[PDB]
């Protein structure tokens, strides 16, 4: 298909007169800004959809990790590819969604914030796996599903295409950030038409992850922390 | 066609500019003095609209609005002081904290026109944001009793202090209601709109066991009742 | 001093004024401005975003199959798929769309209008459909022949996987109320203009996405408060 | 003969621009609220004058003029709040509508001078008619109970609710009245101004069993009495 | 802040103060005008179009024939039709036309009058009639030879059917008071100034329609609450 | 006599900058704009007077018609002409006028709106045939009948002339409108001055309407409705 | 006189408000300032 460049920016490096802390950051630029491949996941007939919060996913890889968790305030932005492909009597559809602060909601009525329940740690900051969708109706926050086309996402209609590619900017409102304790946005993946073959078609749809963070920044230089 | 329909009142600022009801403080007189921890997503009119964006930046201008609890308007003296995070919380209605030196205050009648005045930007951020996904702490976050998950320490903005300035007790119970207006307002990563029911101020919480359709239902999809 | 006297209006807190208040802090300089992106100047910038309809309303589908028209091979001719109501104020599938969350917000409405239909079968399926826009003055149209006489447009199935059907905005006033009759601007239907036509070894069942948005002319016109949200208490 | 006589006061201008008695509401304050539905064709002085056109296209201005039963004007905080069409309508005296953010409200004391408020041209049509010939619906229009044959849709123009800005009940009898001032005024069609008594608000019904004579009369056509 | 005092005429609403007030919607767009014929920029233009008198005001005449002056052949010579008074705010046949009508609603009136009458026969009637307008000082005149002493047209039938007459606006002040004794501005009279005279096998009687206006220097003074609608309740 | 320019104007098509619906209209404009001539009426000694509420009364006749309720906005002016004669012996005189939005009123003494009596359809919206007056002192409507000459009007008075022609523009509020919900305007014929004559004269004098509706733009095609 | 109306902030003491007030004592002229050491303009100065 094309290739969509979220809110029509390019990411780049912290410029002067936005910049705060003072001292020179690091900039690895080839060991960190290359592609990465998560283990893939098996879409069945009654999946519900996965999502990643992303500058955790890559926080224990590579030397992009090792960064990472060895500073303190970092900044870059990414390019997103979700690949999968079925047969030509396949069918259905997956919307593909970046959500900047993508905060997931607890699942409860209670009214009082004390004994209200939760998200677990794991639950917010999936990691490399990711997690699964409770109420994808809900986009698992409160809010519709319908209206995530204002984010910047992609459709893998398996008629048409077998590829969706997000390339995203720096969204924050601070220049640098942590890491270890902020997760700037969100990628989701929910099949809204169900796939459907005919006997004798794979029954083994793999949903697979890569991605690139171009233009890395690391400052704030001390001993390695992860958690 | 020649169109010359008008299109400015679709503006940010034209759609935030107006008061709302942000905080309700009730006062016995009986303490002598309320508090309210200033943060507006207590009502949820102002609350659906400010939640539209991610990122929102702006000056506001606060009105005050008090009354007693069979609506007359006695003459008395009150003090309004803001608190901002640090200061010393007063801790009765003739402490020491009273004789505002450095913070602001106000005095204004019971009988007087509704007292306002004018806030800045006061984030220590460049913007407010109300959705902030992470932790303000480096620990380990169990999963069980979280919390802190949406602190956003950045919006952390102080207190509203409000006295009767008299001698003794004035016996008299008091409620104040506070109207925030936005100006000169910027916004960035526009969200789609609340359609859950809100359940906690500070959180998104929904009730999963009871969702709500975000359409009515009609009987058949060939029909046009709803 | 200067002699003067007061006038009616005085004393008064209008919610909607624009005056000037007292600063509590002189001297004050805020936090400097960084560059965010994803900035918005107004609301009319996101009615024109694409979004889903939820057309498929009824209390059989529950959960993410609210938002899909089946398609499936018909032996009567002629059928009739879908039909829903172009008013985006009112209650059924525009509530679920954003245009239409934002056209509650006020209470005049004016221009034309956008909906998208995205196909979603195989690549060896392949079928046509008419998707008809007729304005008002009568009930739905009862088949095919009287539905064509309207506006229309006649889709076939391809590369290309969706179709865009444009609601011209036929008034007699300049504006439009939300359902404060005189309004209601006519009725969207979709018909099998002639079939779903499938290879054997493939599923006989499809679906279909609608996607609704406005136009460059459109605008809206004084702002109200909706009617989506409910006050109990003070805590939510 | 030279004459410089003057003929600046029979413009529609200054026949229009001056205030008149439009709406009464009563409210108990026991409920809690009261409301009034936008008309303004309750009062005949004003309607005679309004009905001598078909098209007419103005601003307005509206002023309230509250009182209690005896007159008194006691210290009471007031709301005033317009309800535009298609808004949701107050339910209670601290209900969820109160807390107006989208809304425009007027908070105003019973002792303050009357409250005043400027009103611009808000019609889906180009002009406001008072003469509609015809019905708002495709249909088969009954021939007995018929209505809707004057409803003119592109004339309605919402509600307004008023309450008492207090805690609990102020057990306080209200009665506000409502004054319209027509500004910058155009209008077309001139038509005959009415002979018969009114006898419905939104009707050009008359009384055919009386019907009243457009002049007295006189005894003889030869005499000059009447 | 600036040194000021409040005068009195403070914390007053004056029905007809021109002032300014707060809008209440900020930024407000209205609907765009369009062209409309008939527009009307003063009353003026309205008090200059002829309407009809109803001078047949009695108890004997009731519904249109209130607005019919008979006219038949006479025996006797010389004799009166019709007579009224001139002052248009007045009780009277003048009631009825849209000149009074817009009189009873200022305090005083200045200027010429205007009155047209139309002959409806048969083309074979004629006759001739004088049409007496009689400054203020005494009664109506009991005679032909008296009424011919004022201001008077003298009127016969035939291809065109209606005559005018003009009352002059004779009077001592500049304006006049519509009974608010010093005012009162005279009579008109109609007299058969020969006869009706018809052919055999013709109606022996005919009608004449009076039409009244005001003038190019006809002007009005103090507005004023008209004394033609009444109260009762609050619903009509 | 003459012929009458209501308001000094000609009927005109809807320029820009006046247009708010967005699609090409339709111009007949020989098959439409061209006279047609109803059934007349029997004048008699006590006849009070009949009216035709315009954008209906054709809604029923020819291509004008079928254009009328095939599509949903119309808009054109009128060109009226009455006729009516008699012998030179005969007298008595008709007013003629055009009423904008001649709304028809109730004629009862109910004061509460929930019981109150209405005009039936056909009373407000005769059709071909019109309808009589109950109270033509009172215009069947509460005001006076001798200030109808504020209106565009004429005097048909036997000893004088024989026809009645008003030219007449669009009025309305709105550019376009539904001719089949919406009358602009009433033509009102009524006979102020009695009808006379002597023994062997004609007793049957008929009172004949022709009108052509000028300058015809229609809009909003879709199927055909009538009610 | 001159119309006008009074706004809501009407008749309240701001405390950190800026202002004029009316001054009690007319023509006076104070002491002359002398020159002194150690003049403070900030106390950013006496941070560092």
């Amino acid at each position: 298909a094309n290739i969509v460049l979220a809110y029509g920016e390019w990411p780049e490096y912290c410029p002067d007169t936005d910049a705060t802390a003072v001292d020179k950051p690091t900039r690895p630029d080839v060991s960190v800004n290359r592609f990465y491949t998560l283990d893939s996941k098996m879409w069945q007939e009654n999946s519900t959809g996965w999502y990643w919060k992303f500058p955790d996913v890559l926080n224990k890889t590579g030397v992009f990790g090792q960064n990472a968790q060895f500073h303190y305030l970092y900044r870059s932005g990414f390019c997103l590819h979700v690949q999968c492909n079925a047969s030509k009597f396949h069918q259905g559809a997956l919307l593909v969604a970046v959500i900047p602060e993508f905060v997931i909601a607890g699942r409860g009525s209670n009214t009082k914030p004390n004994e209200a329940p939760h998200p677990g740690f794991t639950t917010t900051f999936p990691g490399t796996t990711g997690a699964t969708f409770h109420d994808p109706y809900v986009l698992d926050s409160g809010v519709p599903l319908s209206q995530a086309l204002i984010y910047p996402h992609q459709w893998i209609n398996l008629r048409t295409n077998n590829c969706a590619t997000v390339i995203v900017p720096y969204i924050n409102a601070v220049p640098f950030d942590s890491a270890i304790n902020h997760s700037n946005f969100g990628l989701i993946v929910i099949p809204v038409s169900p796939l459907k073959y005919s006997s004798g078609a794979t029954t083994a749809i793999p949903i697979t992850i890569t991605i690139a963070p171009l233009n890395s920044e690391f400052g704030g230089l001390r001993q390695a922390v992860s958690q | 066609v020649v169109n010359r329909n008008g299109v400015l009142e679709t503006t940010i600022n034209h759609f935030f500019s107006r008061s709302g009801l942000v905080g309700v403080v009730n006062l016995t007189d009986g303490t002598g003095y309320a508090t309210w921890d200033i943060d507006i997503m207590g009502f949820v009119q102002l609350r659906r609209k400010c939640e539209m964006f991610t990122y929102m930046r702006f000056n506001a201008e606060f009105t005050f609005v008090t009354t007693t609890k069979n609506g007359e308007a006695r003459p008395y003296m009150l003090q309004y002081m803001y608190v901002p995070p640090g200061a010393p919380k007063p801790t009765g209605r003739d402490a020491f904290q009273w004789q505002t030196a450095t913070n602001p205050s106000v005095f204004v009648k019971l009988t007087d026109p509704p007292a306002q005045v004018s806030v800045p930007f006061m984030s220590p951020a460049s913007a407010y944001q109300w959705f902030y996904d992470g932790y303000p702490t480096f620990g380990q976050h169990p999963e069980t009793s979280n919390t802190t998950y949406g602190l956003c320490p950045n919006n952390m903005m102080g207190t509203f202090a409000v006295r009767v300035v008299s001698r003794e007790a004035s016996q008299l119970k008091l409620q104040t209601r506070v109207y925030m207006k936005l100006k000169h307002v910027r916004a960035w990563v526009p969200r789609p709109i609340r359609s859950q029911p809100y359940l906690l101020k500070n959180f998104p919480n929904y009730d999963s066991s009871k969702i709500t359709n975000s359409a009515r239902d009609r009987s058949s999809i060939k029909q046009a009742n709803m | 001093g200067i002699p003067a006297e007061l006038r009616p209006g005085t004393n008064q807190f209008l919610t909607t004024d624009d005056d000037t208040a007292a600063p509590i802090l002189p001297g004050f300089t805020p936090t400097p401005t960084i560059h965010i992106p994803g900035e918005v100047h107004s609301l009319l910038e996101l009615c024109r975003v694409e979004t889903i309809l939820e057309v498929n309303n009824t209390t059989e589908a529950t959960g993410l199959t609210r938002l899909l028209i089946p398609v499936s091979s018909q032996n009567k001719a002629d059928e009739l798929c879908a039909a829903f109501m172009v008013d985006p104020g009112r209650i059924g599938p525009w509530q679920s769309t954003l245009v239409g969350q934002i056209c509650r917000y006020y209470t005049q409405w004016s221009g034309s209008l956008k909906v998208t239909f995205m196909f979603t079968g195989s690549f060896m399926a392949t079928g046509k459909m008419l998707v008809a826009y007729s304005p008002p003055g009568s009930a739905q149209p009862a088949n095919r022949e009287t539905a064509m006489l309207g506006t229309h447009v006649i889709w076939d199935f391809g590369l290309q996987s969706s179709v865009s059907l444009v609601i011209p905005w036929i008034s007699n006033t300049h504006f439009r109320t939300a359902k404060t009759d005189y309004y209601t601007a006519g009725v969207v239907t979709l018909w099998y203009q002639t079939n779903y036509v499938v290879p054997p070894e493939t599923p006989g069942e499809a679906y279909i996405i609608a996607m609704g948005a406005a136009q460059d002319n459109f605008t809206l016109k004084i702002c109200k408060d909706t009617d989506e949200v409910t006050q109990q208490a003070v805590l939510q």
